[PDB]
């Protein structure tokens, strides 16, 4: 079962994902090492391949827990994710780092071949840096390479009696997070240092791309002035920037994904009998809106359902209806989707 | 009575001074009379910006009625010898060391508001004593008006004679007509 | 004494003069006599609020007895500079600089309480010398009122003759005759 | 020296000052002579409070020998606009100014100690200049003068004629004898 | 209301004085968004399983 080449699962991810074109590639050949070493456990030689981990940088609804989602799918195996707010050091209250381990093996079904080739996803990584401190510095072994007791309790309670140990040097750890500020902290050491003034440079001009553009330029010392302690930047080689999503991308989001919310609508109402057409100009307004609310990508979903919540609640008990076009006035509410027949 | 205001970053929350907070930005404010204490502060946010980043861009706010010579040399000299540009935007009055000042800017970077003057004389002086005395100080200050309209003619562009004839009395300069006679390159009335 | 005030985040509780809680909700005091250090002063309170978001308005309560206009149209340069809009509010007194800068509010965020007084009138000044200094600046304060009423007909609406001569002795206005001369553009009486 | 105190809380202490304490509590304080930067102060803490909690009710303690007409009218529309009910208490004395802010809280929650002393008289003014200024200067304070009397008279219930003929000269009115007239409501004399 | 609201905090009319006063209560839960649920403690996979809400 030759693994997929970088070209196919970069292909394969434009499918379900638009936009972030250099983080695609980034996690293509990121993901065709971790299981091209682990699928050749010698190397005709005494050398050791290590583990080189990602650490999604982007912004909010990018798209981070998709790409990590839809890019397991295109493998066949386990995924987990978790939050580092949910996290304490050690002696305290606050849940401890090893429960991710639990959560992990529970997934594989009792099973270590399946953990160790397993992809855990930690989030919100930002908001525990300095002034925090000790909650990073548990993460910091584990990411590198730990064996650590795992409960036995599962599966025939995991009959193992040596608390199924598990060797944590293997999973590739996709450690994500929206830096919130580090565009600025980027602005003062790749242009000019002044933000107020006559002569400084307001960010009023809708510029979405500017986000995406500093972040490109990330260091490791940026994340020093964030908070991010050197040693946790080192076990996190690989760095992957994500654009923010704009107008254009929303509207191609909501038509040419495979499992678009617009072909989702398209498939109910077909089985019903009736189709139903989304007008461009419907499209774009939908997007307008979500900037608006700054509700993101993840709330498409409730302004279109809204706006077919009356119609669904008409057509299985109306006859003669095989045709539907949403106007741009029926998302506002001030009109009625028109039934053609 | 000076307001205070918060800094939010990824490390925390940190209370910094109106103007402690502009100097983060690379801002300096020259206001009410030049004097020696005054300068010397002024000197002294120069220097320390220029430990921070030497390639990065320094602005300084002119809002003044004008001052001692002496002290206000002291800003330009510091200007000139300091490797990163210094913009000066002028904002409402720049008087005879004000404007000085103000087009002693790096080129390209000297502006001005649109509802402002400038005004341009020679220096004022004098001296109280014996005759011997009075003709030391009488001929030190001539020095000093030909020093300083030398350099007005070499960062406005003009001519010895044309600066000399203007410094003769007050001669009062709204923006545009700054920007004709070189005090200033443009005029900032609204952003972008 | 200015009282100290908590404000409860999520880091905590942090405390904060009346006047810098204030300034945190976009609200700018213009109190007392207008000049250099006090306009500077609500100047970089005007760019550093512009920083966090420049799509707010700011709000700018304007009470005070007039001052110089130099350092007046300082304020009313940046107000028109900045991107957000700038929300004047008169309470107490408003005299020239403060009906000029209450006057210079984004148009129809202009508000007066029902028993403030704005009073407006022309420029003040003089200079002692020779003739020839004295003709230099008799012109240029001519200048200024013909600069300050262009821009209060434009503001106000009312024709540049009307302006002239209703400035040229002191006249008193209150909140609705206020309205009607165009200074302002509604009067708040009760909240809601 | 203003003391400082503790306050005791399930956050951790607080060391607070005596007049920022009793800020918390809705308590305002309105001692001297009114002017603009202590009316400004008193404007900014009206403001504050309402966002705590606008139905809660807020105390003003008057205790002033009266002051600028300007300055009080600041806090008089303040208090007219503001949602929550202005209680006003005086303590020691109450001029002009001092009373036209007492009677101007809400009705039905006036106090007044029993040996405080309330004074009210018609405004104070002058001016020094030509005739056609004085004239311009004379109509405006007889304008304010009435329309400080139909705000006296609204809220002290008493007619207009009254106030005029009793605010002709100065007029002493004990806390027994404000009752009668409307200036307050009750007298407090012990904790029930 | 945190997220739908604009405007400073203290002031004049212009201000926004409703936090407290009580005007409508349907009308801001009905504009309720799952983002809204972050902040109320909710994790996001779970708020992320319910796509339907029904406010009463
Ligand atoms: N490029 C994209 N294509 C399709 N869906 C997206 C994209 N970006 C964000 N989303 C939507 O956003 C949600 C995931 O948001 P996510 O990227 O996990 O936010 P965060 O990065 O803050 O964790 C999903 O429901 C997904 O449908």
């Amino acid at each position: 079962s030759a693994l997929p080449t970088p070209h196919e699962i970069r292909n394969h991810l434009d499918d379900y994902v638009i936009g972030q074109e250099q983080a695609k590639k980034v996690l293509a050949v990121a993901v065709y090492n971790h299981y091209k070493r682990l699928r050749n456990g010698d190397t005709s030689n005494g050398v050791e391949l290590g583990k080189s981990n990602i650490l999604l940088i982007g912004p909010t609804g990018s798209g981070k827990t998709l790409l990590a989602e839809t890019l397991a799918r295109l493998l066949d195996v386990p995924f987990t994710m978790a939050d580092a707010t949910t996290l304490t050091e050690a002696g305290y209250v606050g849940e401890d780092v090893e429960n991710i381990i639990q959560k992990l093996l529970q997934k594989s079904d009792y099973d270590v071949q399946k953990a160790q080739r397993g992809i855990v996803y930690i989030d919100e990584i930002d908001k525990i840096s300095r002034k925090g401190e000790g909650v990073q510095q548990a993460l910091l072994k584990l990411i590198e390479g730990t064996v650590a007791a795992v409960p036995p309790q599962g599966g025939r309670k995991h009959p193992q009696q040596e608390f199924l140990q598990v060797d944590t040097s293997k999973i590739l750890f996709i450690c994500g997070g929206a830096f919130a500020g580090l565009d600025k902290v980027i602005s003062h050491r790749v242009e000019t240092g002044s933000g107020i003034g006559f002569g400084a440079t307001v960010k009023a001009k809708s510029d979405k791309a500017s986000e995406g553009e500093l972040l490109a330029q990330v260091e490791p010392e940026d994340l020093i002035k964030f908070g991010l302690i050197p040693e946790f930047i080192g076990r996190l080689p690989v760095v992957a920037t994500l654009n923010e999503l704009s107008e254009e991308a929303l509207i191609q989001i909501l038509k040419e994904p495979k499992n678009a919310l617009t072909k989702q609508y398209q498939a109910l109402f077909n089985l019903e009998g009736v189709d139903l057409e989304f007008r461009d100009e419907a499209l774009d307004a939908i997007a307008k809106k979500a900037m608006a609310r700054k509700t993101g990508a993840r709330g498409l979903r409730s302004i279109v359902e809204a706006a077919l919540l009356d119609t669904m609640y008409d057509l299985p008990s109306m006859e003669d209806v095989e045709k539907v076009v949403i106007d741009e006035s029926v998302i506002d509410g001030q009109s009625e989707p028109l039934l053609i027949y | 009575l000076v307001p205070m205001v918060i800094e939010q970053t990824s490390r925390g929350e940190r209370s910094f001074d109106i103007y402690s907070r502009l100097l983060k930005e690379r801002v300096i404010f020259l206001t009410g009379q030049v004097e020696d204490h005054m300068a010397n502060l002024i000197v002294a946010q120069m220097l320390f910006l220029e430990a921070e980043n030497p390639e990065k861009d320094i602005y300084l706010y002119i809002n003044s009625p004008g001052g001692v010579i002496t002290a206000g040399m002291s800003i330009y000299d510091t200007m000139q010898f300091i490797k990163p540009d210094v913009s000066t935007i002028c904002m409402g009055q720049a008087a005879s060391m004000g404007a000085f000042l103000l087009t002693a800017g790096a080129k390209g970077k000297r502006f001005c508001l649109p509802n402002s003057r400038v005004m341009i004389h020679q220096p004022l002086g004098g001296y109280q004593g014996q005759a011997t005395d009075i003709e030391i100080h009488a001929r030190e200050i001539l020095k000093v008006k030909g020093r300083m309209n030398e350099l007005m003619a070499l960062h406005t562009g003009q001519s010895l004679e044309q600066i000399e004839r203007d410094t003769e009395r007050d001669r009062f300069l709204s923006a545009p007509e700054a920007v004709e006679y070189g005090l200033v390159d443009s005029i900032l009335t609204h952003r972008n």
